[PDB]
DNA sequence: GGTGGTGGGTTGG
């Protein structure tokens, strides 16, 4: 996260850490929005120009964290990991197209205040909250500034940009299964997600019933909290018919 | 079922530093 | 330490 802050515990409970086994090290991040099931990001399991082939035992699952590194005794619960979904037609050659993987996990995980999920939009609350000039939550524990390490996991609030701002923003190809958020220039306000924070979630806080929904996933981006430059989330609900398919399983 | 309340705001009926501040954006 | 740098924390000795 980018001109972020340190997180109140326990404020975004799903909040899911993948961790790799061997070497111990972060990969990046990803969203409890089940209770044996967590959704990240395509290309941080599998981006061939970076040679990423993960299997199921190369990787840890962290719920329920807040201090980067030191394992919080009583606290964490670590899982492992027994099915990893990924869309079939995750267009990770051009431009991250359907970033999103799936996670069922050994078996399910017990709650705590630490540990808790967040809800998936429906059909109206997509259409009602992602609206442009909007604001969402975003976190993870990734880079402070592109070249950036946090002790403790960071949090951003960012104003969805609408799609001709994102389309132009960039040379890269712009889809629907795509949405671009974050601070124009001029705004004076700054934010934006940086590499290591991927997976993580676009959360809204719904204001007719106060729960959380999880709206995107750090996705990509060009550099990190730069000017005319906007972090780019997997678009969730124009993927949520994959979504539902692979859950029912 | 009970996902996206958070069981030390949403549960212990608090608000965070600032979804306030996302509240006001709506 | 195991997992930081201080006692508990947000969680035991
Ligand atoms: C894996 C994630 O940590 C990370 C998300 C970065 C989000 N931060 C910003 N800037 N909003 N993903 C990446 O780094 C992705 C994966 C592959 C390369 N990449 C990029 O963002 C490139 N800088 C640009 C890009 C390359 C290929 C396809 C799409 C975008
Ligand atoms: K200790
Ligand atoms: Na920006």
């Amino acid at each position: 996260i980018v001109e972020g802050s340190d997180a109140e515990i326990g404020m975004s409970p799903w909040q899911v850490m993948l961790f790799r086994k061997s070497p111990q090290e972060l990969l990046c991040g990803a969203s409890l929005i089940s209770d044996r099931w967590v959704l990240t990001a395509a290309h941080c399991l599998l981006y061939p120009p970076w040679d990423k082939n993960f299997t199921e035992n190369d990787l840890l699952v962290r719920i329920g964290k807040h201090s980067r590194t030191r394992y919080e005794r009583n606290i964490e619960k670590i899982s492992m990991l027994e099915k990893i979904y990924i869309h079939p037609r995750y267009n990770w050659r051009e431009n991250l197209d359907r970033d999103i993987a799936l996670m069922k996990l050994k078996k399910p995980v017990a709650f705590s205040d630490y540990i808790h999920p967040v809800c998936l939009p429906d059909r109206e609350t997509a259409a009602s909250l992602l609206q442009a000039g909007y604001k969402g939550r975003v976190t993870g524990w990734g880079n402070l500034k592109e070249t950036g390490q946090p002790s403790v996991l960071q949090v951003v609030n960012l104003p969805i940009v609408e799609r001709p701002v994102c389309k132009d923003s960039t040379r890269i190809r712009i889809t629907d299964n795509m949405f671009c958020a974050g601070y124009k220039p001029d705004e004076g306000k700054r934010g934006d997600a940086c590499e290591g924070d991927s997976g993580g979630p676009f959360v809204m806080k719904s204001p007719f019933n106060n729960r959380w929904y999880q709206m995107g996933i750090v996705s990509w981006g060009e550099g990190c909290d730069r000017d005319g430059k906007y972090g780019f989330y997997t678009h969730v609900f124009r993927l949520k018919k994959w979504i539902q398919k692979v859950i029912d399983q | 079922a009970d996902c996206g309340l958070r069981p030390l705001f949403e549960k212990k009926s608090l608000e965070d530093k600032t979804e306030r501040e996302l509240l006001e954006s709506y």
